[PDB]
Order: C-alpha cells, then structure tokens, then sequence
DNA sequence: GGAAAACACCCAAGACACCAGGCACGAGACAGAAAAAAACA
DNA sequence: TGTTTTTTTCTGTCTCGTGCCTGGTGTCTTGGGTGTTTTCC
C-alpha cells in the first residue's frame, strides 16, 4: 500500500515546500524515500516497545525512537 | 531475605550486603562500593547450617570454619555456590588464598 | 588541466597537514585573545584545532564539489559554499 | 498511512497494536520531513537555474545532508 | 592447613 | 496515580506576561514538552562537566555555566543574570 | 534442559506440546499446519521459532520455562521411543 | 508559616520539583542547594520569552488563543530562538510564508 | 597584540584543501569565503574550549577540552584522548 | 575474563559504570555482556586494518589503515559516520 | 588508564606478525571510550525510561541492537550470549 | 616558517587537615490534581 | 454545543527540625611545560 501515498497528497506536500514545477519522475523517490524514513522510524519504536515487554506500541516509544535520532517532536508528551 | 557470603561465611540480609557491604570482606572484594553484581556472585541466598559465634578467638569451631578473624554474627556451615574464576585470580592477585565454603572441595 | 589531476592524487594520497603550523596557532591565539586575556595554550589542543578544522574544510570543498558538478560546471564558486552550508545547516 | 505504517511494522513481529497517537505522531513526523527535504530540493533545483525538482537534486541534498552515504 | 584443626582435650566443651 | 506537569506555572506566567490572552490545551501540551525537553537537556549538560572535574555536586556554577553552553547569545547573559538574582534573593531571605 | 536460568527457581525447558487446538491430549510434536487450520491466529517471530496461542515452539518442540519444584532430577527411567522423538531433529 | 521555597525566591516555577526531578534523575549522588533555584529561575525566564513572543503574534492576527500555529511562528522568527530550537518540529505548527525571488513571474 | 592575521592563511593552503577535497577548478572569490568559513568555525569550537577552561579555574587549554568540545558539536576526534 | 573466556577487563568495565553515575545497581552479567561486545569490534576492526595494512604493504598498521578500513566498510562507516580520524586522510575517490 | 595490554592481546590474536603504532594505540582507546560511553549512556537511558533501578543484560543487549547497525549487532548479540553462558556454564 | 637552543617562570598536580554542607528519618500540612459546575463564543 | 475557568474534595509531597558523615576548600611545595628570544637555513 506504498501507492496509497497518493500523486496530490505528495503534490500538496511538495506544494507546501514552495515548489513551482514538478517532473513526473519524482513521485517513486520520495515513496521511496518516505518509506526508508518510516523503516528506521517503526524499526526503533518496535525493539523499544519490544525491550518495555509490551504488545502495543505506544506514542512515548515514537517520540523516543524520533528523539533519539535527532528529530525531537513536541506535543506528544515529550 | 538474608543471603550467605561466600567468602567469609556470614549471613546477612541481601539489602544489608547492598547498601553497607560485607563488614570483613570489604577489605578484598568491596562489596560496600561494589553494585548488586558483586553481592549476587559472592553472597548465596541459599545455605544450612546457621552458626552464631561470640567469641571468635577461642572457639574452636571458628577455628574449624576459618572465620576466627572476622566478625561474629550469622554463619553457615555449606554455602551453595562457588566464586567465580576472575574473583578468585584477584584474590590471588592479593596475595590471599580462597578456599571454597562449598563442601565439594576439602 | 593535467597537474590538477596530479595534484588531487598526490594530496588525496597523503596524510601530513596542509595549513601551515605557525599562522595556524597564530590565528587561534588571535581568536582566543578577545575571549579571555593572558591565555595559554597546550601544544596537542593546538593540533586538535588544526586537525578538525583541516578535516571539515576537506569535507565542505568535497560537497561544495558535489554542488558545482550539479550546476554542469568544474569550477567552485562562493554561492556553493554557501549553498552547501545552508543546506547542511549552519547559518 | 495507518495501512502503510502496519505494513512496515508487520515484517518485524506481528500482533503489534498501535496507538492512534503513534500513528499520528509519526504522520506529523513523516510530513515535517518530507517538507523540510523539499525545501532543500527547492534550493537545489533553484541553485541549477531550473524551476522544476527533479530525482537528481532529491539524491543531492540527501547526500548533502549525510543521510544517503 | 585444615587437618591440624581437629579437637584437642583443651578445647571447649 | 496521577501525573505531574507545568500547566498551571505556564499559566501564571502567560497572565503575568498576557493579562487577556488565554491557551489551547495543544499548546499547554508544546509548553510542557519544551519545558521538559530544555530540563533533560542543562541536567545532562550539567552532569557532565561536574564528571569531567571528578566533583559530585551539581551547585549554581555548574548550571550557570552549562546555560552559557546550550543558550545561544544575549538569551544567555539575560538568563544568567536572572538566574544570579534569584539565587542572591534566596540567600537574602532564609 | 535446553536453559538453566541463574535464578535456580526456574529453568527453561525442551518439551513435546500437549494441544488439541480447538484430561489432555496425548504429547505429539506441533504440527503448524494443523494448527494454522483449526487456529490461524499464529504469530512468527524468527525463522524454525514459532509462536502459537502464546507457547513459543522450535521446530516442533516447546520451549517454555518451568519451576525447580516442577522437576524431578534423580531417578530418570528413560524410553526408546521419546529418546528418538528428542534426538531425530 | 512554612513558606514555599519559589515564594522565597520570587519565582512561578516550583524549586521543590524541579530538585526531586534533579536528585531522583540520575546525575550524581549530591544535588547542590542553589542549583534547583538557578535552573527554575532559567525555565522562568525562557517559558517567559517564548510565551511573550507566541501572545504577540497572536495578537497580530487579532486572536485570543494561543494556538501550536503561533507557536511556530514565534519560535521561528526570533533568531537566537531559531537557533536553539534548531531540531524540533512543533506539531500542527506548520511552516514560515517564504516564496523564493526568481521563483515568481516575470 | 594581533590584527589582521586570517589572512595568514595562504591561498596554496586552500588549494591544496581544495585539491584534497577533489576540486578541479577555483574561483578567486572562493579564498575570502574560505577565510570567514574557518573563522567562524575557529570561533564556535574557542567559545566552548575558553568555557570548559574557565569553570575548571584554569589558565591553560588542554587537548581535552578541545576534543569534549568539538564533540558537543557533533565533531568527535579520535586519538587526542577522551 | 577467564571465566567468561574474555581479554578484556571485566572488572575494569564493572567498576566504571558503577562510579560512572548511569544508575544506583549493576547486575552481574552487563559487564560481562558490554566486554563481550567491545571485544568483538575491536577484534573485528583490528582484523580490517591488519588486512589493508598487508594490501599496503606494511607491517605496522598506521592511522592511514584505520582510515581505509573503517571507510571501506558499510557497517562500519555507516556506525562512524560522524567521526573524523587525525592523521587518516581522505578515501582516495575521483 | 588505557587499554593498551587488551588490544595488543587481541592483535596478536588475529594477526600475529602485524605490528602498530602509537598514534593507532591513542585512536584504539579513544574508539573503545567512544563505544564504551554510547552503549552505557543508552542502556542507562532505557533504565529510566522504564522505571528501573537495575542494568542487567537485556538493557546492554537492547542497546546494543539500538546502537550498532545490521548484521554486526547481531554477531555482537550472539558473542555477548555466548560470554553470558561461559559466564554461566563455567 | 622551521629547527634548534636556552632561560623564565607560571601553573597544574598532590598531600594534610578542617569544617560547612547535603543526605537521612520523620511529622504536619497545604498546595496541586481530578470531578464537576457553569460561562462564553 | 463544546472548550475552558473556577469551586471543592482529596491526597501526597514539600518544609522544618536534628544529627552526622565527608566532600570540598585552603595552603604549601614541587616539577614540568609553554612562552619569549637569537640565529642559521
Ligand atoms: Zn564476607
């Protein structure tokens, strides 16, 4: 469901950025792109609810797992 | 909760070990600046024969288990368990001798 | 055009310093002068400095590189060092 | 997205329920990344005298950016 | 040693 | 169980600053995470320049001077010096 | 005994499941077909490792943790039959 | 009259907490009596910035609530703020109005 | 007293940088650019160096203090202790 | 060590993180576990440096070989992405 | 301190004949620091996240997987279980 | 600018002792958190 | 109609008092490392 990331979502994503023109080519690079993001992402929320012995990933492992590299998030009860 | 040290012989509780430390084998295994580490492998929950000893100079049984120059208190005869290799090349290291409380070795 | 490429594998081969000792630790002490008086300074911090600062300036002409062979150019020009440090993130 | 992310988090280990809050804090997370790397690619593509992005400036500025090695 | 150890007349009851 | 946050001090202070204006409960929840955030951040700061010096206290010098470091320019030198006349006040009073 | 744990209360331990997949059912070793098909809620986690209705089985074996108090370490009369159930994998 | 330790020193911000948050946050055995008093008083005083700055560009688009938009704009149209909150992504804060010069027609 | 010192900083230095750095072609406006780069960079990494300095009550820089300096810039150093 | 057949000091790592301020106790098998760990990519490192330094020729591996062997490899560079090594130079590339 | 006598252990066990110099000794140590503090820093990390006082093995294995990346970890994970049950066993 | 030499002296490291200061145990309580009632847009 | 300010019950965490160990500070001595200056190349 990689193709459920629309061509006008990531168009108005684009469009957000301040971007004109946009070639037709670009739409599988930031699939794929966004989908290596997601990867990393998912992959240290899922060993971090994995090492709390719980089954339900929970908010406070994503903004963890997000801090953790970098990328700190407020508003989630960080 | 009171566990045996395997060093020395005396019986103490665990918390006890953790935040004072042995009272005689400090002196070679820092058990009192030591983390929970050290009191799991050198103390043994698990023992028998509980001995109380008043007066460890002449008591011959003090003698017989070795424990004449520390502190008088909860002992045990068998203590289950026996230290671990690097422990021991460190009591070595010290100049002391580890002779195991175990029974196996005699 | 021949001794550019000579250059390259003679230097990218090498592993010696490249910025002159004496300028260098004049420049620091300079620097350091306006933030603290009668300031002294260890020989080995001194070479620190001069080692990161040699290896990030390597690594920001490598990218600033990068940028000119995008604009179908060989030669590097001031707007891709500031393009470079723009996008890398500093301001 | 809610599809996609269990997609992802299905290959590790399954069972794996996930809060509405995770999923929206990783949508909010997705989509602050994906606009600050087209903000770059803007700058890139603006930087070639061209006003059209391309997948050539996406590779750029992620390797710039040190996440592509 | 752990053999010299053994009770003797003069030790305690 | 409950748990502890700075809403009602973010409040205090944003009447003390914005006699008319109020905030969303979003916001209240970006202020507690930012107010956190900073904390976790000048604690570890802190206790890692009093490691790097073999001490065991964190006192006002160690938090003073791990503000220089994370605070970037004059934010720095006003908090400090806020942070100084705090600390005097208390030691005025008893 | 696949693990000693350093407790000593407990240990984990190789065994042939019990299960009639939707009083007990004579031991046989898991069968995941079967079990997907009278139970296809099972979970995977590694390759040969295979988690069914929350036991974790390897390769057909169970491998589930059991008390000291739940052994009997003397006196072990062992059978042809389970010794080459054990030792065919 | 026990009075509370931020009424002594003039502060919003609660001393008491922010010094059981310190000595039971793992730093180092002993917390100094001045450091819970310097760093609340150095919260104050940055809440007290950015929650200025967010009033104020509210009260350009003529709103009595605080919104995570101005927010945003608060904190990225200060230099020095910018600058220390370089890494975060404020949540439903969205992006700065910025059109890019040779971007627009002719 | 110093003044005027950066430009101590020869310009073969920064061709040799450059040439390390695979640089075929330069600009003659590309050495003062250089120049404030370096300078600033100089200036962030001394800021923190004179401040681990001056809350140890020293009046010298060490090596490790340059090094825990530059890695709180995300500028780790190996083999200058740490 | 030479009960859990390591080279590394065991008691070493243990007595750092117990005055080293990361929590109050220490079980018994993280040092033992952290060791195992260090040993490990040390020894493989080491093996990747001893194997440029034989392509180059040498028989005293130099701060140049560290440098070849850590950015030749994915795993290694990607792990020491943001490491700068004195005296390594630069990966030959053109 | 340094960990001098451990590397050339290690060294004269996968090479024998190769020598090293100071310079590689100094970045050998400040490596290992490097890798030392992370690895501990993080597994104190996920001590305080989940309420607890105690590192044991699972929160250095945890972060050790969280830290090194692909098929190393797992090598590492392994060597690290391997040396809990030699810790163990013997 | 580098290499080498030769002083000057400033300053970091280390040992002994003393005490100001922070943890530890425990009682009182009053300020913070949730339920809830009402107001405003 | 729903987000939010204010009232109220309830509880738990802060303050205060006494003691007690010891980490931090001060001082004094000593070696050694870096700054300053000459001169040749
Ligand atoms: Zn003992």
């Amino acid at each position: 469901n990689i193709q459920g990331i629309t061509k006008p979502a990531i168009r108005r994503l684009a469009r957000r950025g301040g971007v004109k023109r946009i070639s037709g080519l670009i739409y599988e690079e930031t699939r794929g792109v966004l989908k290596v993001f997601l990867e990393n992402v998912i992959r240290d929320a899922v060993t971090y609810t994995e090492h709390a012995k719980r089954k339900t990933v929970t908010a406070m492992d994503v903004v963890y797992a997000l801090k953790r590299q970098g990328r700190t998030l407020y508003g989630f009860g960080g | 909760r009171e566990r045996a040290c395997m060093l020395c012989g005396i019986v103490l509780p665990g918390r006890v070990f953790m935040q004072n430390g042995c009272p005689n084998c400090d002196s070679v295994l820092n058990l009192r600046d030591s983390d929970q580490a050290t009191v799991n492998e050198c103390t043994s929950s698990s023992f028998e024969g509980l001995v109380a000893v008043g007066d460890n100079e002449h008591s011959w049984v003090a003698k017989w288990l070795r424990v004449d120059r520390f502190q008088p208190g909860l002992y045990a005869v068998r203590v289950d368990g026996r230290l671990p290799s690097d422990i021991v090349a460190a009591l070595e290291q010290y100049g002391v001798y580890y002779r195991p409380r175990d029974g196996s070795v005699i | 055009g021949t001794v550019a490429l000579r250059e390259i594998r003679r230097y990218q081969k090498s592993t010696e310093l490249l910025i002159r000792k004496l300028p260098f630790q004049r420049l620091v002490r300079e620097i350091a002068q306006d933030f603290k008086t009668d300031l002294r300074f260890q020989s080995a911090a001194i070479g620190a400095l001069q080692e990161a600062s040699e290896a990030y300036l390597v690594g920001l002409f490598e990218d600033t590189n990068l940028c000119a062979i995008h604009a179908k150019r060989v030669t590097i020009m001031p707007k891709d060092i500031q393009l470079a440090r723009r996008i890398r993130g500093e301001r | 997205f809610q599809r996609l992310v269990r997609e992802i988090a299905q290959d590790f280990k399954t069972d794996l329920r996930f809060q509405s809050a995770a999923i929206g804090a990783l949508q909010e997370a997705s989509e602050a990344y994906l606009v600050g790397l087209f903000e770059d690619t803007n700058l890139c593509a603006i930087h070639a005298k061209r006003v059209t992005i391309m997948p050539k400036d996406i590779q750029l500025a992620r390797r710039i950016r040190g996440e592509r090695a | 040693p752990q053999r010299l150890l053994i009770p003797t007349v003069d030790d305690p009851g | 169980s409950r748990k502890e946050s700075y809403s009602i001090y973010v409040y205090k202070v944003l009447k003390q600053v914005h006699p008319d204006t109020g905030i969303s409960s979003k916001a209240m929840g970006i202020m507690n995470s930012f107010v956190n955030d900073i904390f976790e951040r000048i604690a570890g700061e802190a206790s890692r320049l009093a490691h790097y010096n073999k001490r065991s206290t964190i006192t006002s010098r160690e938090i003073q001077t791990a503000v220089r470091l994370l605070l970037p320019g004059e934010l720095a030198k006003h908090a400090v010096s806020e942070g100084t006349k705090a600390v005097t006040c208390y030691t005025s009073a008893k | 005994v696949d693990e000693v744990l350093e407790n000593g209360l407990e240990a984990r331990l190789k065994l042939v499941p019990r299960l009639d997949y939707g009083f007990r059912p004579a031991q046989r070793l898991f069968s995941e077909a079967e079990a997907r098909v009278h139970e296809p809620t099972i979970r995977r986690d590694r390759d040969g490792f295979v988690t069914y209705g929350g036991e974790e089985y390897y390769e057909g074996f169970l491998y589930k943790t059991f008390r000291l108090q739940n052994l009997i370490v003397n006196s072990i009369n062992p059978t042809l039959n389970e010794l080459s159930l054990f030792q065919s994998n | 009259k026990a009075k509370t330790r931020s009424s002594r020193a003039g502060l919003q911000f609660p001393v008491g907490r922010v010094h059981r948050l310190l000595r039971k946050g793992n730093y180092s055995e002993r917390v100094g009596a001045g450091a819970p008093v310097y760093l609340a008083a150095v919260l104050e005083y940055l809440t007290a910035e950015i929650l200025e700055l967010a009033g104020n560009a509210a009260r350009d688009n003529k709103k009595t609530r605080i919104i995570p938009r101005h927010l945003q704009l608060a904190i990225r149209n200060d230099e020095e703020l910018n600058k220390l909150l370089g890494r975060v992504t404020i949540a439903q804060g969205g992006v700065l109005p910025n059109i890019q010069a040779v971007l627009l027609p002719k």
